[PDB]
Order: structure tokens, then sequence, then C-alpha cells
């Protein structure tokens, strides 16, 4: 009943071949069912798999089944492209580097919305990357400080599901001069979140070929999309990592307010798509030092996770105490302020993941910000 | 006309109800938490127990 | 479910046309040999070793 | 580069160990101050048959 | 510096090196095009590759072979696939007239216009060869031309090139299956001419391919491209280890010296160690000893003869990828243990190492991706009942003087029809006195 | 680059041909005005074996179009693909077949037989390697017999090695069409034992039989029949024309088909003839196209093969198709009916694959068979050639258009010295 | 080192090994695809006793599955732990089971027997110290019975000096999944008194009347049964896999566990067992786990132990504890139960506990229990079987398939003289 299926795909790490799979999903009763392609068999009978959900089926997503972490490529099957198809849709969110540091609640009312976020990213704009981003703007006389306003700071990039998501995130953008938008007060982003019409909040496509070429000009599918601002090695440079329970309670944003209310400053934001061996190399210093382990290291690699790094500004009270005890019942009994004690549970769905070790924060950030991509 | 119809009888095929039920909750407790008691109990069970 | 029917009702009946002009339904004619398809794997289907176990030094 | 490969997966295990050593001890002194700062509170964790 | 040329006669021979050099392209890193897209790989610096792949100022790496057919449309295939860019033109040498399947066609009357281009075209890739270490010769005991051009072939390059090595990767009839009526002419007025030619001369079948790949590979419904796809990991196996280093390093002249006892019992029988279907090669060990095991066990032999109905005369085992000698030198002794495997009492000392350090590299295609690889080649005394039962379907085929006009009417005299048919009771004959134990 | 010259004598043999072009101008992509409009080169690559190339992309068949009677021709060139042939091809002739081979073989046949001999030399030098000739006719009838072997006979001379092809609509027992099948078939045997190097008779009792039993037709039709025997002879010049693996062209099947020169006389058969209301249904595949292609139900002509040994055996498979499960499947019938086959010759069977097949369908076998079963057909036609040569019946007009007596019983000692040796390799 | 080889036969036979192979998989740290992902260094400590390696640190089950029904092979191989398995020990057959003794045993069933042996063979060759076979089947049925004694018979012959552990699920007395469950029961234990080296009798009733009366579970299906199966047969091969003081492997276990060759039936058991809501008020400690052991609820063979005298008892312990108290814990259960002890057998208790207890727990153990009660299970199969004996019913289908009548008493005949010695040494 009601049979949602997919093409799936799979590295093998022995076999050194891409193997292509079909995935059965029934909602209903939630269960599971994939069918090999090559060689027609059946391949894990129908049976519930409670941690695959039905928001998280996607194209492009990496969802978790039973040890095989499963990329989404193709529809396969028309019936679920004519009802989970048009429900979902591509947008492209460009938080302008006025109101940057606001960029969590800007997150906060993206998530509010109803929105689902897939990638996240901040850099700064080149020369020819900023222009790139003008040929709609092209030959009117306005371009030398558009230029001037997309080259000034950093900026943060999202991409953005929901059904009719362009049009429904326009309605959230509201009208193009915020002087407009502040005449007709309509509690938009740029009405409340904005200073004139040059500098307005962030900005989007207003046609879904526009969606596409403004997300190749961003987020590619070849490699090169910027800088992505670190200032790598600036003697403190602690990481967080915000997780995928936390970005699929939706607390991302609250997590961004509480910690830029803190005097402590984000600078760079990447959410990366996690595969179990670079998740494996990262938490391999766990081994042995915490009895719960690898249930730790399946919810790093279960879901999408944002890493982040924070320069540590704030006196007396550093990131460390700022994050609180790894355990979040402890930290409520404790600090009753830290994030993993207003905003975490369980000792594995901690919201935050900061840097153990005080001298070791750099070799983090040298990897979830320069090694892995 | 057209509905499941008769009492459901909630089970899991795999043996999902005999994995949780052979987990002690004690462990699922520290999973989610540790655990938290007296100052005075831990005095009197580091004594005498 | 023939094209020329013999018994249908038209005026001339050139009985030398057969009642069918292909002899069966099949839809793809491929036109493709197997040493043109089977070594043409090679500008296509590639899967190399993609996902490695990244250092973290 | 061959040996460089299999240098870099020595310098690896090494950094591993001495990342290992450090948290082990951050870890075991973080629950003598947790423990330390409950009793002054008026409670204290559960250990098995404390 | 060390290389070798490859010559590829009829459909058959030919699409075993359209394969062959698929693979030889990826085992370089060669592209289709014709270059390179980067050195400084173990497999394309330049001691490996200029084994087969010649160079040129403009970065193409030119084949030496020659692909010579008597007829079109299988060189018009190969010249219009995706190795269209890769041979030269004048390398795929075509004809215009079938050899329709005739040994008489196939050597002495349309042979002559063929002849001298395809010569003038081996010498010159003779003339670019520095250290030229032999002929590989891959060809058909089958249909017309891999039957008379390759005897023609060998006859000149006799001539011309007379200490040369000369090693034949021959498609033998098989005991049942067959593909034509006048096979047994064909393949023994061959062998017949090709005997006193031939240095050494590997035979591998069809029908225990065919087995290999029901019954290992996994695949019930397989063609040639599968089938001769096996054949091109035989030859890299066999000439790879001129290409790359190893521990132990064996030349294309040690083959012909350790598996060729007598003058003219050159026919070796071949066989191959991974032959599993990567969903299969992941749950067992494929050790050395188990891989060694592998090729003696009496199904996997890519000739439908039983080693057990018979004594080795010569083995020679080609290990390939992460083996270590001292693993090799345990299963070599378990193998020499054991009584089915049953040596004749003149060369105690039967066994030839090769050992490459290269691991084999997967084609896209059936066979898995292993590190570990052997290829075994056995000359034997088991081959002596193939060649009696061809010997007894050439006997019932000629009793009574079966398609005896389409050879006698084309320039060929009788004779040589009884002549080839006593050379073959000399060969068995031969094979039947190297048989017993020494007792005197 | 080899080519076929194609020739058809008769008002049975211009239609035959005429759908032999329907045929092979549908799967090479040939439109009624004759420009290519196709979907692939590899068709296009070899179309110079069939098709002369002109100007303006008009690639015109090679065929030579004979008859005695002007009407068939007309009936061709108002046909379906009409506008295709050359207008120099038509050689007509303003007179009566008179259903005589005397008529077709001693008189103004001769008269036209060196226009038509003109006509094909002008074919034959357009050329640079021609692999040879293919005639289709009926042996029992006029023009097709008496001028088919006369011209047989002359270009054969004229050309001694290239290879002739006869497909030979040879008479039936359920049904006689005329009254002199007899001496014109085997007036024509006469000439086709020593001249034709491979001829496959195909009677038209056994077409209307795999018709109304395979096919499961009401009322098959002559463009039905037609379209059974070109599709036989479309899928024996496959490989010369299509590429594949294991390529055949004709004299590769004949090298491997007559053990004996005078044993060219073969039966053929296609077979995926599934039924189409079935079609849908049918699993088709390599077991089924080889027992479709060996029971005794899909043989074109008129004698069962279960009266006599079969001599030599032709597969030509076309299509995306495993080779294991072609020569598998072949052993399995050679195997089992064992009893069916000469033991003297082993593996008596030829597979050739090409990795095209015909359009409409995905796989398909073309069956060429020698077999002393052949000899049925004979004896009918020399008791019914002798039954009405004793009392003198119907000859006045074969001795009076200027044939002698003696060439009927000279006929009737070749055709049973043809009778003797397919009955002694029958039986040992 | 030593190592264990897991056959299956049966569908129950192939789920609850395949439940089996979860749990030890869950327990060593690898995942469904296979590869290595634990914990502790110390959970790769003796992996081989369960799996054989593959390249790359792949470890596969040295496990051979077997049916008659190729439907259970395809649940298995589709199962979550499914994609782990050697394909070449999928030792499948198209045929039928048909829960049929003589169809598995005689026949069909022994067709396949030579490729089990095959596989069996290579894999205790590739092997260098083997301790020996488990075998998980049913007791009543076909298959795990016909061709599962049968297989018992051929690996005893070719392996002499190994453990047999048999882990059989023997037929219920309230209800029964198959008429001729004591048919193939008494035609099974016939070949299992001499042949394996120990069984395990698992009763479906009594490892059900654990799921009320202490786990307090309202819907259980097999997949919930088979886990306690699963739980003990990791609880007994815990010795051999996992470091403790005071080790105990499967022939320790049989040399004090087996007094004489043919007493060698079992009752399992395994007791740190609670309802989810008890699961907090409960005690946790080696008493109460003695005493879980000892109480008549909580094993899993239908048979009372306050109904025979106790001929050994063994209690292999898992997780971190003293010694004192098990030592006095079970000093105390054979003092307080004197009397449904055996006085020839002074200490008929062997213990045994291993360092870390299974995940999820903190102290677990498993029980093995040799007593006379097993003589109620074998006394009902012998009534049940004298009952449809005594009319000759459903045996037509034993005679037909090739089975004689004189050896159904023989069976029966060693039925009854294996209830004499365990009456006997009731009453010494
Ligand atoms: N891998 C592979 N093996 C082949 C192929 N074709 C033929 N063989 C083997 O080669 C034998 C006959 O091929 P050939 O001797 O080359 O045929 P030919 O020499 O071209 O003879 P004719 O074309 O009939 O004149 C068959 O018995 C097959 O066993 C092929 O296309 N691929
Ligand atoms: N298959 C087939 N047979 C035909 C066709 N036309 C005629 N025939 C057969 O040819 C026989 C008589 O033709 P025939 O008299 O020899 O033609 P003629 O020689 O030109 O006078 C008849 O028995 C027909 O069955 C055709 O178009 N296709
Ligand atoms: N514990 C357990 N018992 C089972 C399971 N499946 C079947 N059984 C038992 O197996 C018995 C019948 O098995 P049987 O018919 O002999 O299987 P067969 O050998 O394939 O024919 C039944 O009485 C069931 O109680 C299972 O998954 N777990």
């Amino acid at each position: 009943s009601e049979r949602f299926v997919f093409i799936a795909e799979w590295y093998d790490p022995n076999a050194s071949l891409f193997r292509r799979y079909e995935l059965l999903f029934y909602p209903g009763d939630g269960s599971v069912e994939m069918h090999d392609v090559k060689n027609h068999r059946t391949f894990l009978k129908r049976t519930k798999y409670e941690d695959l959900h039905l928001e998280d089926l996607f194209i492009g997503n990496k969802v978790n089944v039973f040890s095989r972490q499963l990329v989404l490529i193709d529809y396969g099957d028309q019936y679920t492209a004519r009802q989970l198809g048009s429900k979902k849709e591509k947008t492209l969110a460009l938080i302008k580097p006025d109101a940057v540091s606001k960029a969590g609640e800007i997150i906060e009312i993206i998530n509010k919305a109803g929105f689902t976020l897939t990638k996240l990213k901040m850099m700064t704009l080149s020369r020819k990357e900023a222009t790139d981003f003008h040929i709609d703007h092209q030959s009117r006389p306005f371009l030398n400080e558009l230029i001037q306003f997309i080259t000034s700071g950093p900026i943060i990039a999202m991409e953005i599901l929901r059904d009719d998501a362009i049009c429904e995130w326009k309605k959230l953008l509201g009208p193009a001069n915020s002087g407009l938008a502040r005449t007709d007060a309509p509690g938009s982003i740029r009405a409340v979140f904005g200073t004139d019409g040059i500098r307005n909040a962030a900005h989007g496509p207003d046609s879904l070929s526009c969606a596409a070429r403004e997300m190749e000009l961003f987020f590619p599918s070849s490699g090169v999309c910027g800088p992505a601002n670190t200032a790598k090695f600036t003697n403190c440079t602690t990481c967080c990592i915000v997780k995928p329970h936390a970005i699929s309670e939706g607390l991302l944003g609250k997590i961004l307010m509480a910690i830029r209310d803190a005097g402590f400053e984000i600078s760079a934001m990447q959410m990366f798509n996690m595969d179990r061996v670079n998740v494996e190399e990262f938490y391999e210093v766990y081994k042995g030092v915490v009895s719960e382990y690898n249930e730790m290291v399946t919810e790093m690699y279960s879901g999408p996770c944002v890493a982040m790094e924070i320069q540590q500004t704030n006196p007396t009270m550093t990131f460390r105490e700022f994050c609180g005890p790894a355990d979040p019942e402890i930290a409520r009994h404790l600090r009753p302020g830290t994030l993993r004690a207003i905003f975490g549970k369980t000792k594995i769905q901690n919201a935050v993941h900061c840097t153990d070790l005080p001298e070791d924060g750099l070799l983090e950030v040298q990897y979830f910000f320069k090694i892995l991509d | 006309r057209f509905n499941l119809y008769g009492v459901p009888t909630p089970h899991t095929n795999d043996g999902r109800n005999m994995a949780k039920t052979l987990h002690w909750l004690h462990e699922l407790q520290m999973k989610r938490g540790a655990k938290i008691e007296s100052k005075r109990a831990d005095d009197f069970k580091e004594k005498f127990q | 479910p023939k094209d020329y029917d013999i018994e249908g009702p038209e005026e001339v009946k050139k009985l030398c046309n057969s009642t069918y002009c292909r002899l069966g339904t099949h839809e793809p004619t491929v036109w493709k040999s197997e040493t043109h398809e089977k070594m043409a794997q090679v500008y296509l289907n590639t899967e190399f070793t993609e996902i490695k176990s990244k250092a973290l030094l | 580069q061959n040996t460089v490969v299999q240098e870099l997966a020595l310098a690896n295990k090494q950094l591993l160990m001495v990342r290992q050593a450090a948290l082990h001890q951050l870890f075991e002194k973080e629950h003598r101050q947790y423990q330390q700062e409950l009793n002054q509170m008026g409670k204290a964790f559960y250990v098995e048959r404390l | 510096q060390r290389e070798c040329i490859s010559v590829h006669v009829g459909q058959a021979g030919v699409q075993i090196g359209n394969a062959c050099w698929e693979l030889y392209c990826l085992e370089h890193g060669i592209q289709p095009d014709g270059q390179m897209p980067s050195d400084k790989t173990i497999g394309g610096g330049d001691d490996s590759f200029n084994t087969f792949f010649s160079e040129t100022g403009a970065g193409k790496h030119v084949p030496r072979a020659v692909f010579v057919d008597l007829e079109p449309t299988v060189i018009d295939e190969v010249r219009t696939g995706t190795y269209r860019q890769l041979f030269h033109p004048e390398q795929l040498i075509t004809g215009k007239e079938d050899a329709a399947n005739n040994y008489a066609r196939g050597h002495y009357t349309i042979g002559k216009e063929l002849i001298d281009l395809v010569l003038d075209r081996i010498r010159k890739l003779a003339d670019q060869c520095t250290g030229l270490q032999g002929f590989l010769i891959f060809h058909s005991f089958g249909g017309g031309t891999g039957s008379g051009f390759t005897s023609l072939l060998m006859e000149r390059l006799s001539v011309d090139y007379g200490k040369k090595s000369k090693l034949e990767f021959s498609i033998y009839p098989a005991p049942q299956v067959s593909t034509a009526v006048v096979e047994p002419y064909n393949s023994i007025l061959t062998t017949h001419t090709t005997l006193e030619h031939s240095d050494c001369a590997f035979m591998v079948d069809n029908e225990a391919i065919y087995d290999i790949c029901r019954r290992n590979l996994d695949i019930e419904r397989p063609t040639y491209t599968n089938l001769n796809r096996l054949i091109s990991q035989i030859v890299s196996s066999i000439t790879a280890s001129l290409r790359f280093d190893g521990a132990l390093n064996v030349d294309l002249t040690e083959f012909q010296t350790n598996l060729v006892p007598y003058p003219r019992i050159h026919f070796p029988l071949a066989t191959y160690a991974p032959v599993i279907s990567a969903e299969k090669a992941y749950h067992e060990q494929l050790s050395v000893a188990e891989i060694t095991n592998a090729c003696f066990e009496p199904a996997n032999q890519m000739v439908k003869c039983d080693p057990r109905h018979g004594k080795y005369m010569a083995c020679c085992l080609l290990y390939r990828g992460d083996v270590v000698p001292k693993d090799v030198n345990a299963a070599i002794a378990a193998i020499k243990t054991k009584r089915s495997i049953q040596f004749v009492d003149w060369c105690p000392t039967g066994f030839k190492v090769g050992i490459n350090y290269q691991p084999p590299t997967v084609v896209p295609g059936d066979l898995a991706k292993v590190q570990r690889a052997v290829c075994m080649l056995s000359n034997t005394t088991a081959i002596a009942e193939a060649w009696a039962r061809l010997d007894h379907k050439f006997d019932l085929m000629y009793a009574k003087r079966a398609f005896v006009h389409w050879y006698v009417g084309e320039g060929m005299e009788e004779g040589e029809f009884s002549e080839a048919r006593e050379d073959m009771a000399a060969l068995e004959k031969d094979y039947e006195e190297v048989g017993m134990d020494s007792v005197e | 680059m080899r080519e076929i010259v194609h020739l058809q004598a008769g008002q049975c043999g211009n239609q035959i041909g005429a759908k032999f072009w329907e045929v092979i101008s549908d799967e090479h992509g040939i439109d009624p005005t004759g420009t290519y409009h196709g979907d692939s080169d590899l068709q296009l690559e070899r179309i110079n074996v069939y098709y002369n190339e002109a100007t303006g992309g008009k690639y015109v068949p090679r065929a030579v179009l004979v008859d005695l009677e002007p009407g068939t021709m007309d009936s061709v060139r108002s046909g379906p693909f009409g506008q295709i042939f050359r207008p120099d091809n038509f050689v007509f002739g303003q007179s009566g077949a008179g259903n005589n081979w005397a008529k077709g073989h001693y008189t103004e046949g001769a008269e036209l037989v060196d226009s038509v001999l003109d006509v094909v030399r002008k074919e034959a030098e357009s050329c640079d390697c021609l692999q040879g000739f293919q005639l289709t006719h009926s042996l029992g009838g006029g023009t097709g017999s008496g001028m088919g072997t006369l011209l047989i006979s002359k270009i054969r001379e004229e050309y001694p090695d290239r290879i002739m092809n006869t497909f030979s609509v040879v008479p039936s027992p359920k049904v006689s069409d005329t009254v002199v099948e007899p001496y014109n078939a085997t007036l024509s045997v006469h000439q086709l034992v020593e001249n034709t190097d491979e001829t496959y008779c195909i009677d038209n009792e056994a077409l209307y039989d795999i018709c109304f039993r395979t096919l499961k037709l009401t009322t098959p039709t002559y463009g039905d029949l037609n379209h059974l025997v070109s599709a036989t002879m479309s899928g024996v010049t496959t490989c010369l024309r299509f590429p594949g693996q294991l390529n055949a062209d004709l004299r590769k099947l004949a090298v491997n088909m007559v053990p004996f020169p005078r044993l060219h006389f073969f039966m053929p058969g296609f077979a995926p003839l599934t039924s189409r209301g079935s079609q849908q249904y049918r699993a088709l595949t390599v077991p089924e196209l080889t027992q479709q292609m060996f029971d005794a139900k899909n043989m074109m002509a008129a004698c069962d093969p279960r009266h006599g040994r079969y001599l030599t055996v032709a597969a030509v498979f076309r299509g995306r198709m495993s080779m294991k499960e072609v020569d598998e499947q072949m052993l399995n019938v050679q195997n089992k009916n064992s009893s069916y086959f000469v033991e003297w010759i082993p593996n008596n069977v030829k597979t050739a694959v090409c990795d095209i097949p015909p359009r409409g369908l995905k796989m398909s076998a073309t069956f060429i068979g020698n077999s002393t079963a052949i000899q049925e057909l004979f004896k009918r036609i020399s008791e019914q050639f002798t039954a009405m040569f004793r009392r003198k019946a119907f000859l006045h007009w074969y001795t009076g258009e200027g044939m002698d007596e003696m060439e009927f019983t000279e006929a009737e000692s070749n055709m049973n010295d043809l009778g003797n040796p397919v009955v002694t390799r029958g039986a040992c």
C-alpha cells in the first residue's frame, strides 16, 4: 500500500564498483525493501525501519539504511514523481553581508516557515564569481555598489526545500525594495531586518531556471565554489558540530542565537553530508575512552551535520564551558545556561560538539573546513 | 465499506520486542544520562554496603 | 490485427501484398553490435575508487 | 610516495595514541570535579553497588 | 626495449585482440583515443607500456600488433567502434573475400594477395622494435582464415625470422560442441604444417570456458565478450613479467624452454585462477594456496581435457599481485605431495615460478577485483585423448570423401589429406611414447 | 566490398522478388520513392550488396526483372515498391510464356537472353568484388523454368567462379496448378544438377501449411507466402551485409553445406513464426527458436524430415543473444535426434550469428538443410513424369517447338541418377 | 585456536540460526555489511570461533545452510543480516521437503547430502584445530530431522573426534504444528542417541511460558522466540570466545555434563530475565541469577525438575562477579534441593564464569541441565508414536518413499531403551 520507490546507490568498500539498488518505502507501517537492479533479485525483504522517516526521502539525500549509507539518484517510477515531486522544490538563499551576524534568526525564520535545509556554506564572493551573480541586473547604473556590497563581507548561503518553495519563500522575503517593505509593514524579512534597497536581506531566484542557474553559479557540481572564509589559524579555532538531531528538530537557529549572544563569533559554517569512513576518522580518538561510541558515531553519519568554527573572545567562560558537560542531564544539574544544558538530551543527542582538547581545535577545523572539501 | 476491521495486535516480526526487553532498563537510563542519587545515600553505601 | 485486409470492405483488392508489413511488433531495433557495445564500456560505465579513507592528517 | 603514505599512516597512529591519552586524562579529571561539586550541592553519582 | 609483436588472424583472433587491447589500454592507463591523461603511474612510466604501445611526438600510443582478416566487417567493426583512433589504418589488414571456412582458401589461393602486405607491415613493426622478444599468434583451428593464413604466416615468419619466438594462443576444436563440419579438416591440416614452425602453442578451448563461466562466474546467458575476455586475462598474465617488476622475472623465451621438452610436443594447456564474479569473491579467502589448488582442480582447465587421464610433463605458474614466495613454496609442495597430480618419472623438477608485483586490473565487466592471481600452463599427455578423437573425426569424415572437392578444386592436391593424417598418427605415437615410465 | 546480383524470372519470380525487395527496403530504410530515411548508420554502411549508389541519395536496387509476359511487370511497377527499380531492368517481351519448357529454352527466350545478358553484364562490371548471383523462379511452369535454366547456364559460362543461389518453387502433391509441372520440373532439374551451386527447393503446399497452422491465418495470400520465402531469402544473405560475430556468407555456408557436388538441394526454414495474437505472450528465446526451427512443421518443402536422415544443417541466428544457449541447444537437438542425422559425418551443424535482428523482431534463425528426405520430392515428380511420358502425352508442343524426343529420357535418367546417391547415403 | 562450524537445516533451523548470527554479529561488532565496527579490541579476541575472513577485513560466517525448499533461503538472504554469508554455502535444492523423514533421509534429501558434505569438508579442512559442529534443526518435521540426522551421521563418520552440538526444537505437548511430529521425532532421536555428543532440546511451550511468566509480553512472534534460543547459543560458547577466570569450552562442558554416553539430552536456560516493567524493581546479583536458573518457569524444555532428579547442572556465567558468591550459591542450591539432586555424583554442578557480559546487560548466565526429567518428553513422544503406529497410520508415504517396517520397531525400541536408563538412574 502506497509504495514510494526510488533509485538508490551504494559504494561497496570492498568491491570498488558503484552498486545500484531500488529502494521501496511503505509509509503505512513504515518499512523499507531494496531490490537488486542488475541480477534482478530480492534484497532486504520488507521490514520496519523506523530510523528511516518520510521527510528525509529526497533526491541527493544520503539515507542510512542498515549499515549502508545509500545516496538517492532518481525517481524511477513516476507515481512517486507525480506525488512527492512538486511537493518539494529547490530554492537558493543568499543572506547578504548585512545581517549576516543576524543569520541565526534568519535560519530560525527559515525553519519556522516549514522549510528543510540541505546544504549551508559561508564564503566571500570573488571577482568573476560575484560578477556571475549580476547578469539579471546588468547595464543598469547600480552594478558598482552591488559589487561593493557582495564583496564587502561574508555571505551565508542555503539550499531550501518545500512545496511551492520559490513562491512561498518570496512571500517570506517580501517586496524587493525594503523601503517599500517598511511602508507596507508585513513583517517580512526585509521589513524587520533591512536597511535600504541596495542592502535588503537576501536575494532569491524568481523562476525555476533562475534557481538552477544561480545554484550552479553557487553550490556547484564541479568542486570550486569559494574560499569558504575561515582565517584558518587565528590562535584559537575550536569547532562545533551541530548535529542531525538538532538540524532535524530545527534547533539550529536558536543554537546560533545562543552562540552569538555569548561574546563568541562564528566565522565559518559548512553543512556536509558525511560518510562512515570520515566519521570514523574524526571520532577515532573516541575508541575506548567513552563506553558508548558506535551509537554516537551512527548519529554523526545518520543525517546532515553542520560544522562551524568559533573564535574565542568571551572572557572567563571559554567555549568548552559554554558548551558545558557532555551529558545534558548532568549539564542541567550543573550550570543551567550552557548549550547542552538547554538544548540537548540523551548524551548522544547533544546539540553541540566542542573540541575537547584546548590545544587541538585547529586540527578539527583543518578537517571539516579544509581536508573534507 | 472498505477499511481494516478487527482488533489490532501490535507485534514486530523481526524480533525488536524481545530485543528491547532483553536490554536492562538501568542501561537505557544510563544511555539517556548519568544516574544521580543523594549524597548521604552515596556515603551510606560507601561505608556499610 | 493486420494491415491489408483482403476481406475488408475495399473495392480494389491487389492480391500481391502481404496482409502484414513487418513480422513482429518490437519497438526498439537496437542497431548496435556486441563488439561495438560491450567494447564501449570504457568511455561510459565508469566507477573508480572515489570514496577513500581521508586521513585526519 | 609509497613510503611517504606509510609515514602518514604512522603519524596518524602516533597522534591517535597521544590524543587518546590526553582525552582519557581530561575525562577522568572532569568526572572527579563533577563528583566534587555534586557532593557540594547535595547529590552524587550512582555507581553499581557503590 | 623488451617488446613483443601481437598478431591476430580471423574473426576469432581479431576479437581476441579487441578485448586484449581494451585490457592493455586500461592496464597502462592509455585512453581510447590514443593518448594518456598523465604519467607518473606504475602502469605507464616507460618500461611497462613500451612492451606493447609505441610512442609518437604528439602523445600517440600506437599499437604493436597486426589485425589481419581475409574478410571485412570485423576489421570494420574494430575501426568503427570506440578504438577507431587508437589502431593505425594500415595496422588492421582486411581482405575482400571470406575464406569460406576452407583451409585451401586460407593457404593456397587467396593468401597471396595479402601475405606480402602483411609481411610488409610485420617488417615495419619489427623495424621499430629494439629488442623483439617474439610474436604472439592469436587464431583458431576452425574457420578458414585462422586455419590457413596462419599456416602460411608461420612458414613465412620462419623463413625470414627463423630464430624468433612464436607463442600461439589457439582456439582448439572443442570435444562436443563445435561451430562447423570442416573443423576436423582445418584443424588437422593446420596443425600438420604449423607443428614444425610453431615454437609453443597454448591451446584454450570454448566449452571449457563455457563451463567456467557457467560454474564460477555465475552467468547462465553469456556471449563471446565474456568468453574471450578471460583469454585476454590469460595473455595479460603471460606477457606481463617483462612489463612490470616482481620477485621472479619470467621471460617469453623461458616459456618455450620450460614447457616444450621435445621438438614436436609443444602443446600446453592453459588455466586461470580467480574467475569469481564480484559478488562471490569477497566471502572466500583467495589465498595463494587456494588459488594454486584452483588451477589443479580438474574443472578449472580452460580446455576440456581431464588431467587424471594422463600425466603432466611440465607446469609453469605465473603468480601476480601481492603474492608471497613462501606461500608459493608451501602451495607447490602441497600439490606435489598428493597423488592425483601424477608427474612423469623423467622430470621431478616440473615447475616454473614467475612472480609479478602488479595486481590484476579489473575491466568494466564481470570479473572481480582481486589482488592475487595465477595463470598455470601445463604440458601434459592428456591432450592425446583430444587429438585421437579429432583423428577419429577426420577418419570418419574422410573415409568416403566428404567435402573433399571444395579443397581439391581450390588448389590443394589430394595427397596432403593423407600426409596430415599420418602426421597426426606420428603425433599421437609420440604422445604415447612419452607416457610410460622409464624401465631401462 | 561484396555484393549480390539478384535476378528473378517468371510471374512467380517477379512477385517473389518484389516482396524480397519490399523486405530489404524496409530493413535498410528505403522509402517507396527510393531515398534513405533510416535511424542508424549500421544499415547504410553496407547497402551496396543490393543497392547501387546513384546521385541525390537515390539508392537503386540492382535487380534483373525477367519475364515473357508484360503484365506482371506492370503489376510490379504499380505495386507499393514499384518506383524503386531501374526502368531499364524491366526487360520485357511482347510474347507468351506458353507454359512450355521448350518455349522457354529453344525459342524467343533465346532471342531475349542476349539482352538479359547485356543487362546483367552492365550490372556486373559496375562493381569491385562480386560474390555471385541469386535467381528466383518456379520450376513448375514456363519462363522461370526454361529461360531460367538457359540464363543460369549462360551466366555460369560467362562467370564460372561466382556462387549461384536459386530459389525454385517446386510443384506440390495436393494441388496441380498447371498440367505440365512434370515436364517443366524434370527439364529444369536436368540443368539444375550441373549448374547452380546451392538450390533451396521451396514448395507451395508447405507455405499454406505454415501460414494456416503457425501464423494461424484463415485466408493467407500470395503476399504472405512470398513474405515468408523472402524472409528466408533475406536471412540467408545477412552476415554478408550486417555486422556481427562469427559472420557467414554464401560460399561459407555452401562449403560447409555440400559434402558432394551434386547434393546441393536444400530445404529451408525461418523460425520466429509466432502468431501475432499470441506474440505478446511468447517468451521468445533460443530454445524456442530451436524447437520451432527443428520441428517438422515449419519446413518449406512439402517433404517430411522424419522420412530421411539430415545430411547437413545450417543455423543463421540474428539478434542479441547468448551462444552458450545457441550451441548447447544445438547439441541438445543433435544428441536427442541421433537417428535423424547421418553418422559418417560428425558435428553436422553450422552456427552463424548476426548481431542485428530483422526489424520488428529481436531474435531470429534461418535454417538451410541438406537432407536425404528431399528424395521424396523427386520420387513424386519422377513417377508423375513417367506416368504421362509413357503415353507421349502433352509432348507434341515440346517436340514441335524444336526439341528432340530423347531429351525427356535424358532428363529422367539424370533425375533418378540424382536420386541414387541421396538414397544410398541416407542408409549408409 | 579453535573453531565451530554452524550447520542449519530446515526452515526452523534457518530462521533460528539467522537470528543467532544476528546476535553473534551484534556481540562481536560485525555490521550487516560484514565490516568489523566494534568498540573494544577484545571483541576481536577470538573472532575465528564463528567467522572466517575474506579480503579487506570482511568476516563471513562459517555456516552451512541447507533445506529442500528454496524459499527459506531467499528469506534468510533477504533478512537484515543476510548479505554476510558465503553465497556458495547456500546449498539449496529444487525439490520438496513435505515434512517427511523418509523424503528427507532415504531420497531427494539424500540426493543433496554429497554437496552438503563437500561444503562442510572444505570448511573443516580450512581449519587447524576444529572443536566441532553445531546444527540447528527441528526435531519434528522434515529436512531438519530427515537430512539433519543423516548429516549428523556422515559428519560423525568423517570426524570422530569433535563435539556435535545439536540445537533441536522438540514437539510440544499442548500443540502440534505437524501431525507426523511423533514419527519424525522418534526416527530423529533414534539417530541422535548414537551420533551426536550433546543435544539441546528447546520446547516451544516452555520457550514461551518464559514470555508470559517473566517477560510479560502480549504478542511475541517467532522473531522474539528465537532470540532466547540465540541468547543460549551465545552463552554456551562464551568462554572460548571471551576471556575469563576458570574457562570452559564445549568439550569440557561435555565431559563434565554427560555422565553416560547415551544420556546427553539437555535442557537450556538463560536467566537475567524480567519484564520491561519489572526491570527497574529488580536486584540483579549472582544469588537472584542462580535462583532464576533453578526456578521451573525459565527453562526452555517442558520437563519439570520436580518430576526427576538432576544428574548434572552446568552454569556458565558472563559478567564481572565474585567467585565465593557463585560457589556458595550453587552449593546452597544443592543443599536446599537435596532430594532432587543425585547422590552418586557429589557436586553434580559444573560452574564457569566469563568476564564481559552481553551488551545491554550487566551480568548474564546460561544454564545447562541433564536430569531424569527428559523421560517425560521421550515417553510422551513414545506414547504418541505407539498411538499412531498400532493402526499403521500416516505410514504408507514412508513405505512408498523407501522405508521398511522393522526399523520403525527399532526406533521405538531405542526410544524405550533410552527411557529405561533415565528411569533406572532416577532410583539408582
Ligand atoms: N571471444 C570470441 N571467440 C570467438 C569469436 N568468434 C569465434 N570464436 C571462436 O573461433 C572459432 C571460429 O572462428 P574463426 O576461425 O575465426 O572463423 P573464420 O576464421 O573467420 O572463418 P570464416 O569466416 O567462416 O571463413 C569458433 O569455433 C569460436 O570458438 C568471437 O567472436 N569472440
Ligand atoms: N510464393 C509465391 N508463389 C507464387 C507466386 N506467384 C505464383 N506462385 C506459384 O507459381 C505457380 C505457377 O507459376 P508459373 O506458371 O510457373 O509462372 P510462369 O512460369 O511465369 O508462367 C503457382 O502454383 C503459384 O502457386 C508468389 O507471388 N509467391
Ligand atoms: N524457535 C523457533 N522455532 C521455529 C521457528 N520457525 C519454526 N519453528 C518450529 O519448527 C517446527 C516445524 O519445523 P519444520 O516443519 O520441521 O521445518 P522444515 O524442516 O523446513 O520442514 C514448528 O513446530 C515450529 O515451532 C523460529 O523462527 N523459531
